[PDB]
């Protein structure tokens, strides 16, 4: 080291620079960063996403089957409704814990 | 420190506000 | 006879003689426009929309943007401000204060 | 304008199925258009429609 010490430093700010260049330049040299946060973003687009299905009742609009449907019939088609976004919930949430 | 701002602003972060609306809201890191 | 309802998002032309009422601001109101019987506060803002529609959807899949039916006017809907609760609290034996 | 609460409530309605939407809330809704498809059948098919 003593024997080298200014070439020592020289070449490690040259590495400084050269890392310097290779983050400015492109997106995808820091990627892990970007999977890990595209990844749970879009779970979660995925799962707000999904309210808009009707899983097989009325309609959606949980508020349109409130005016549409009397209790004694809004109760089956509500749980119709409940049950399937409580599976979509519960897939989200097993797939996160996994994440 | 100086690579710390090149590293910010290359990573892109997430419509939002919409997402508060139904519950389903972020919590702040805590550091 | 049959009286077949296609109940969707379209330009209200027939329903029941209930009294309508004006509109407020800044305070959350339940609201039925045509069906549309959700909750929130009503402001404005300088988008455009379609001549005759009454529904401004979101990615959120659900109405955002309305026109009044009586007087054709450009309204947002945003649900009433809310949030969750955090009762920070130390030990039970501690203190009985909580923030 | 239609005045759905009270057309439910002539008694000479012997087959009454709303399978749409329940009857005394044909009030509040708003209808984008209707269909009004009238007719007469027999007697024993009144509920094969
Ligand atoms: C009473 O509260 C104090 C608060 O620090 C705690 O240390 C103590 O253990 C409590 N008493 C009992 C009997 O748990």
């Amino acid at each position: 080291l003593y024997e080298n010490q200014k070439l020592i430093a020289n070449q490690f700010n040259s590495a400084i620079g050269k890392i310097q260049d290779s983050l400015s330049s492109t997106a995808s040299a820091l990627g892990k960063l970007q999977d890990v946060v595209n990844q749970n973003a879009q779970a979660l687009n995925t799962l707000v996403k999904q309210l808009s299905s009707n899983f097989g009742a009325i309609s959606s609009v949980l508020n349109d089957i409130l005016s549409r449907l009397d209790p004694p019939e809004a109760e089956v088609q509500i749980d119709r409704l409940i049950t399937g976004r409580l599976q979509s919930l519960q897939t989200y949430v097993t797939q996160q814990l996994i994440r | 420190s100086f690579i710390e701002d090149l590293l910010f602003n290359k990573v892109t972060l997430a419509l939002i506000c919409a997402q508060k609306f139904n519950g389903l809201t972020v919590l702040p890191p805590l550091l | 006879v049959v009286l077949s309802f296609e109940l969707l998002h379209a330009p209200a032309t027939v329903c029941g003689p209930k009294k309508s009422t004006n509109l407020v601001k800044n305070k959350c109101v339940n609201f039925n426009f045509n069906g549309l019987t959700g909750t929130g506060v009503l402001t404005e803002s300088n988008k455009k929309f379609l001549p005759f529609q009454q529904f401004g959807r979101d990615i959120a899949d659900t109405t955002d943007a309305v026109r009044d039916p009586q007087t054709l006017e450009i309204l947002d809907i945003t649900p009433c401000s809310f949030g969750g609760v955090s009762v920070i609290t130390p030990g039970t034996n501690t203190s009985n204060q909580v923030a | 304008v239609a005045d759905y609460s009270v057309l439910y409530n002539s008694a000479s309605f012997s087959t009454f199925k709303c399978y749409g939407v329940s009857p005394t809330k044909l009030n509040d809704l708003c209808f984008t258009n209707v269909y009004a498809d009238s007719f007469v059948i027999r007697g024993d098919e009144v509920r094969q429609i």
